[PDB]
């Protein structure tokens, strides 16, 4: 019931099939999984905010075709 | 026959220790009702065999203490407090030593990253919402930064001993930061598409990733377009107590008066190392308790910081 984007900082989008009730770490195992990329190798944000793996894609508030941000994590 | 148990350290204040044997059996949550350890919520997780040793906070289900969470802490986690008062006990035992006039942290438990947050944060104009945090943050800047750490960690969703990224980080202490009137405008130029104007405020006011220097932002960057064509961003309106310019690491000069502080980070990203770099009189590089004097330097930057209060461009 949503198609969304995901856009890498390296430049790169693509669109994930996601429900407002799924966590946030579903989705980024959807994006783990699609992008190749460990899942504790990065991280999301949507308009500034980072989104917690725990909390569900509702918390914030995701729309039609919206562009959530994938940022690679330095683990330092 | 036995059944199968491990010795770890009790405590519902961070003062008071007592010894238990867990039942492997049971979750902690059935044995001791909510429980946390390094920062994490293991109310609902079996008790593992590396837990042996550990010291345990727990924090009866109360949820009178959710109306304290929210007023004190803004957050609506009912693992927040949990989580906070665990990671604490860890940072209790960490050494905050004075060098070069800030509060900086010893190495211990892989907190150079939260080095250079607590080193960047103190020469900056900003300020936090919520009251414990800001207390905190104010305890941190006298070098009494255990609290504000274990915040730091509670509020990013960390545990102690993990591996991190200071402009994450940053992200999220942000989040509760006094920005409510920090503004951004910025416009893109594409051939193709044509021009757009962007408005931010916030956190994505003041923060930015592509390019280490704010000259480069002003004069404008490179970056893809929609269409698949690279196009031009520029500074058009900055008005905010500072800037944060970040980028992969990579080798830059650091040339003293053009620059508030910055991250070196070493390594890859798998696996690496945060130093801080800031400028006073000559060039200060501090890598926890160690500080090293330098009147120029060179090496792998992947935050820099500036100085604001207007800015307005001088193009079209
Ligand atoms: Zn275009």
């Amino acid at each position: 019931p949503l198609s969304i984007l995901v856009r890498n900082e390296r430049g790169h989008s693509n669109i994930y099939e996601v429900f407002l009730t799924q966590t946030v770490d579903t989705l980024k195992k959807k994006v783990s999984q699609r992008e190749q990329v460990h899942e504790d190798q990065f991280w999301l944000s949507f308009e500034g905010r980072p989104m917690e793996d725990k909390e569900l894609l509702g918390e914030y508030g995701l729309k039609p075709q919206c562009t959530v941000i994938k940022h690679l994590r330095l683990r330092g | 026959m036995e059944v199968k148990t491990i010795k770890v350290f009790t405590t519902v204040d961070n003062t008071n220790l007592h010894t238990q044997l867990v039942d492997m059996s049971m979750t902690y949550g059935q044995q001791f009702g909510p429980t946390y350890l390094d920062g994490a919520d293991v109310t609902k997780i079996k008790p593992h065999v590396n837990h042996e040793g550990k010291t345990f906070f727990v924090l009866p289900s109360d949820d009178t203490l959710r109306s304290e969470a929210f007023e004190y802490y803004h957050t609506l986690d009912e693992s927040f407090l949990g989580r906070y008062m665990s990671a604490l006990n860890h940072t209790k035992k960490w050494k905050f030593p004075q060098v070069g006039g800030l509060t900086s942290i010893k190495w211990a438990d892989n907190n150079c990253y939260l080095s250079s947050v607590l080193l960047a944060l103190q020469q900056l104009e900003v300020k936090f919402n919520a009251p414990a945090l800001q207390e905190a943050y104010y305890r941190a800047r006298a070098g009494d930064a255990a609290n504000f750490c274990a915040l730091i960690l509670a509020y990013s969703n960390k545990t102690v001993g993990e591996l991190g990224d200071v402009r994450e980080t940053m992200t999220h202490l942000l989040q509760h930061a006094n920005l409510e009137s920090a503004k951004r405008v910025l416009n893109v130029v594409c051939k193709h598409c044509g021009q757009k104007t962007t408005t931010l405020t916030g956190v994505e006011a003041v923060m930015y990733m592509g390019t280490l220097s704010y000259d480069n932002l002003k004069t404008g960057v490179s970056i893809p377009c929609v269409c698949g064509r690279d196009a031009t961003q520029y500074l058009v309106q900055q008005e905010s107590s500072f800037v944060m310019m970040s980028a992969p690491p990579a080798e830059y000069k650091l040339q003293q008066g053009t620059f508030l502080c910055a991250n070196e980070y070493t390594g890859n990203y798998q696996c690496g190392h945060y130093t801080h770099i800031t400028a006073k009189e000559t060039l200060y590089r501090i890598d926890g308790a160690h500080l090293t004097k330098m009147s120029e330097y060179k090496g792998p930057v992947t935050d820099v910081f500036y100085k604001e209060t207007s800015y307005t461009t001088t193009i079209k």
